[PDB]
DNA sequence: TTTTTTTTTTTCTTTTTTTTTTTTTTT
DNA sequence: AAAAAAAAAAAAAAAAAAAAAAAAAAA
């Protein structure tokens, strides 16, 4: 039971969201008096936006903040915790609907739904995308390519669907070869229409576009940007062009990933390796700047975390063609 | 056709409260063409 | 007087609007049904009158004011009737097949010469016209009583079906030998009214409309489960053997591509109730390609600066004597699979084909599997309430 | 080149906000050190319009028929740091478009 | 040269303006 | 076990609504 690439009805929903940050902003307002729409934006105000990730990692090897305080709770002063929020609650609780009304005394008595909103909206239009995404992420795990590429070329003409399927004929080409460009050229098509470099920050109840997987440029690169550049890269890598995506590469000053400083380091390791089995007095000197290119890049690439293989093994190759040259 | 657009060079025309734009290209510079007329001249 | 140039308003007049592209819109399926399904042109003046008849009831309203019950249903609806009152043998079995696989317009807003219609006040309009729906448990049914409840159906037309060629048709979807038309045929003899033909339900203007189930082919169906229950069960020649009950059960389960089955197919896609979540989880490569030669051609009928980015991607990345056999052939071919027909046990192989054949017509029919059971039951005390 | 070593000898402007921290009242406040890290021309590139449907290349022979300029983005590394070092936000600024001399390494030529 | 309106996204949300079928109560 | 007066259930396209920004306007 797959994802479907489209958003959905916003009739109940976006009534039992409301009802349910509604809630969860007494029990907590009750909860910190005691431990000494807008309900859904006080919610989302308070702690964060993941943006370059699902969820957020951190460090162990850290600050301490250890609760061992008191184990702190009873079920005494819970249940009046629990009461008068819910009488804050049912004075509102009388516009919802019978089966809203059934929902919410689910989740205060602890249970969670089991129905998910995919299987419930009968529309004609969206019944007909959620066969085509399920039939598409079927055969391609089933290597029916040829199907799958007759898949894919008609999900994207429906007019409710948006692009959260990069990677699937992002995958497709490379395993076609019939007679479609390949997987470097829909990856062009990508970076040059959803760039999108506002900075915007948070401050608004996202739906349509949850991911990390696609977006970017506000402190972030696109994911499939710098797949571009790793396909780019590879793809160079088949003749022993290289020219073309390093020039590429510098057109963005990107001066907050190092992703991309550590690509830019590679395709001068690249040319510097591949010039000297052409080789075995001007192809000497040529050789020199695209180390001093890449020790230079490499001592870039530390501002953030580690793109060092070991930071060994980056040089013990270098060194490697200087006994050469 | 009337116009002709500057950067892919293919013949095109407007009309009122249409954009000013190529449509294969979007290229916002267009050349008014040439038609057939009857200047004259001394030779 | 320029800020009425750029969207153009109507103020009450919007419901006449609204009616006057209705009649566009039945107009299609009209002339489609006259030429891809071969209708009679009289059958067209038929509901020319039939239209106008209700038409006349809602220019009769003693209120300018609309609160007039319009749906795509009744479109539809009064398409149902003027193809039984001339008695041509279509059923609603077929209206559910025919805009569910998009051969006939029914979903589309699009085609209703929108330069001059869609461009003044759609604005809640065209929620009605997209067929932003499938009828969930048989709205039709209930769209055939609200008009015979506005337009009088006793003393104008004739209130019958072909229900011995509905009977036919039901025998040749499954595989059963024809002598089940004829141990049926007493059955809608015996137990029906006073051997009568069909009729259509009464006028009924309560907007609950009773709990009745006095539908027409809600009947027909209903006795077909009632026989097959009682004509195996009751078998005591031994006249069916054991492996006859597995022939046909194995024959039924077995999936053929022709336009039939893949015609199937598509109302089990549009199917709110369970099993339709494995009903496209188990196709062949064969079934699903005929699926999307169906739809590079019958979602080119899709409804409706930034063109130049699609023209590019649907550019470069493209979509690019017969064997699929016919509606006789494959007939043929499945019943040549039960030829074996020349103990407590059995009730086990009757008890399985009992419930494919009630998921079949639950299926094609558009109606609930809670209906299906208010129905039969109902039957099933009034068919021994005349006997015992 | 010259711009990066240009900015790396302007300084760090510093003002004081004079919080009394209600503690021989040494603390004349918080250390706002804002300085310019790091500037970078960027080729011209443009957007027709909004959302960056594509940006295209800009070539000059576009920019004499259109009579108007031949720009390229300048882009600041503004450094806003507080109390000698303690807390900095590196925040990339758009500071306009400044003309870009033709045939050098900042044309598309 | 200071605030700056004027404008434009930009996704998320409300409005509008109807249609379809409920539930308990008697016979 | 079947005829009735109170509502609710939906639904979907278009106008709007805070956030932020491009970035001239002008005296
Ligand atoms: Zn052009």
């Amino acid at each position: 039971m797959f994802e479907v690439p489209i958003t959905l009805t916003n009739r109940k929903f976006a009534q039992r969201r409301k009802l349910k940050y509604q809630y969860i902003n007494y029990i907590s307002r009750r909860f910190d008096r005691i431990s000494k729409s807008d309900e859904e934006r006080k919610f989302w105000k308070k702690y964060e936006k993941p943006e370059k990730s699902f969820e957020i990692w951190r460090t162990v090897s850290s600050q301490n903040k250890q609760p061992i305080n008191k184990q702190k709770m009873t079920y005494h002063n819970f249940k009046k915790i629990e009461k008068i929020p819910l009488r804050k609650m049912e004075i509102p609780l009388l516009h919802c609907t019978k089966e809203n009304k059934l929902y919410f005394q689910s989740i205060s008595r602890g249970l969670e739904p089991l129905k998910t909103s995919t299987s419930e909206v009968r529309n004609y239009r969206t019944r007909h995308i959620v066969t085509l995404t399920d039939l598409l992420h079927l055969n391609v795990s089933r290597h029916n390519w040829s199907l799958a590429y007759k898949i894919f070329a008609t999900l994207i003409r429906i007019p409710g669907v948006q692009i959260k399927s990069l990677w699937g004929i992002g995958v497709e080409i490379l395993d076609n070869l019939s007679n479609s460009s390949s997987g470097l050229d829909f990856l062009q098509w990508m970076c040059q229409i959803y760039s999108s470099k506002s900075r915007f920050v948070q401050n608004i109840n996202y739906r349509s576009i949850v991911p990390p997987f696609q977006t970017g440029s506000r402190t972030h690169t696109a994911k499939f940007a710098i797949t571009y550049l790793w396909s780019s890269l590879i793809n160079c890598q088949k003749s022993m062009l290289i020219d073309k995506i390093s020039e590429w590469v510098l057109t963005p000053p990107f001066m907050e990933d190092a992703e991309v400083w550590f690509i830019y380091a590679s395709c001068h390791l690249l040319k510097a390796d591949t010039l000297s089995r052409q080789f075995v007095d001007i192809k000497i000197n040529q050789v020199i700047k695209h180390i001093h290119y890449v020790r230079t890049f490499l001592k870039i690439c530390l501002d953030k975390g580690g793109f060092a293989v070991p930071s060994r093994l980056i040089e013990n190759q270098l060194k490697s063609f200087e006994s050469r040259l | 056709l009337k116009y002709i657009c500057a950067e892919c060079s293919s013949k095109l025309s407007l009309s009122r409260t249409d954009a000013v734009r190529c449509k294969d290209c979007g290229h916002r510079i267009l050349l008014k063409a040439r038609t057939k007329r009857l200047v004259q001249f001394e030779a | 007087q320029s800020h009425k140039k750029f969207k153009k308003l109507i103020g009450h007049e919007a419901k006449l609007l609204f009616l006057k592209s209705f009649q566009f819109i039945l107009k299609r399926q009209i002339r489609w049904l006259i030429t891809e399904m071969r209708f009679p042109k009289e059958f067209e003046h038929v509901a020319k009158i039939i239209w106008l008849k209700i038409l006349k009831t809602i220019n009769d309203q003693p209120q300018e004011e609309l609160k007039l019950q319009l749906h795509m249903t009744s479109t539809i609806s009064i398409l149902y009737l003027a193809s039984t009152h001339l008695s041509l043998p279509v059923y609603t079995c077929d209206y559910i097949k025919w805009i569910c696989t998009a051969k006939m317009p029914y979903f589309q807003a699009s085609e209703i010469l929108p330069k001059s219609w869609r461009i003044q006040l759609p604005n809640y309009y065209v929620s009605i016209l997209e067929g932003s729906i499938s009828p969930f448990n048989g709205q039709l049914y209930n769209k055939i009583a609200l008009t015979c409840g506005m337009i009088h159906f006793k003393e104008f037309f004739n209130s019958e079906i072909s229900c011995q060629g509905l009977l036919l048709k039901l025998v040749m979807q499954c595989a059963l030998p024809p002598e089940f038309y004829f141990y049926t045929k007493q059955v809608i003899e015996f137990e029906e009214t006073d051997i009568r033909n069909l009729t259509l339900w009464e006028r009924t203007d309560e907007r609950h409309t009773g709990r009745v189930s006095n539908h027409a082919e809600l009947r027909v169906l209903s006795y077909f489960m009632l026989t097959i229950n009682w004509m195996l069960s009751f078998d005591r020649d031994r006249q069916y053997p054991l492996k006859w009950i597995l022939s046909l059960t194995e024959s039924l389960t077995q999936r053929t591509t022709t336009s039939e089955s893949i015609g199937r197919n598509i109302v089990k896609v549009v199917y709110p109730d369970k099993p339709t979540s494995s009903d496209y989880f188990q196709w062949s490569e064969e079934e699903t390609l005929e699926f999307l030669k169906w739809m590079e051609k019958q979602f080119l009928p899709t409804q409706t600066d930034q063109k130049i980015a699609r023209r590019k991607l649907y550019k470069i990345f493209p979509l690019d004597s017969t064997h699929q056999l016919t509606f006789i052939e494959d007939l043929q071919e499945r019943y040549a699979k039960q030829t074996p027909f020349f103990p407590p046990a059995r009730k086990e192989a009757i008890g399985r084909l009992l419930t494919h054949i009630a998921s079949q017509l639950l299926v094609d029919f558009a109606i609930s599997k809670e209906q299906l059971k208010d129905c039969i039951s109902r039957i099933k005390n009034a068919c021994l309430h005349r006997m015992n | 080149g010259l711009l990066n070593l240009g900015v790396k000898d302007i300084g760090e402007k510093v003002i004081f906000d004079g919080k009394p921290l209600n503690s021989n009242s040494g603390y004349l406040g918080n250390k706002l050190s804002v300085s310019v890290e790091q500037v970078s021309i960027a080729k011209p590139m443009s957007n027709d319009g909004v959302s960056s449907a594509v940006e295209r290349k800009v070539y000059p022979s576009e920019s004499r028929q259109r009579l108007t300029s031949y720009r390229g983005k300048l882009l600041l590394k503004l450094k806003w740091s507080v109390n000698n070092g303690e807390e900095n936000l590196f925040e990339v600024r758009d500071c306009g478009g400044l003309p870009v001399m033709l045939q050098s390494n900042r044309c598309h030529l």
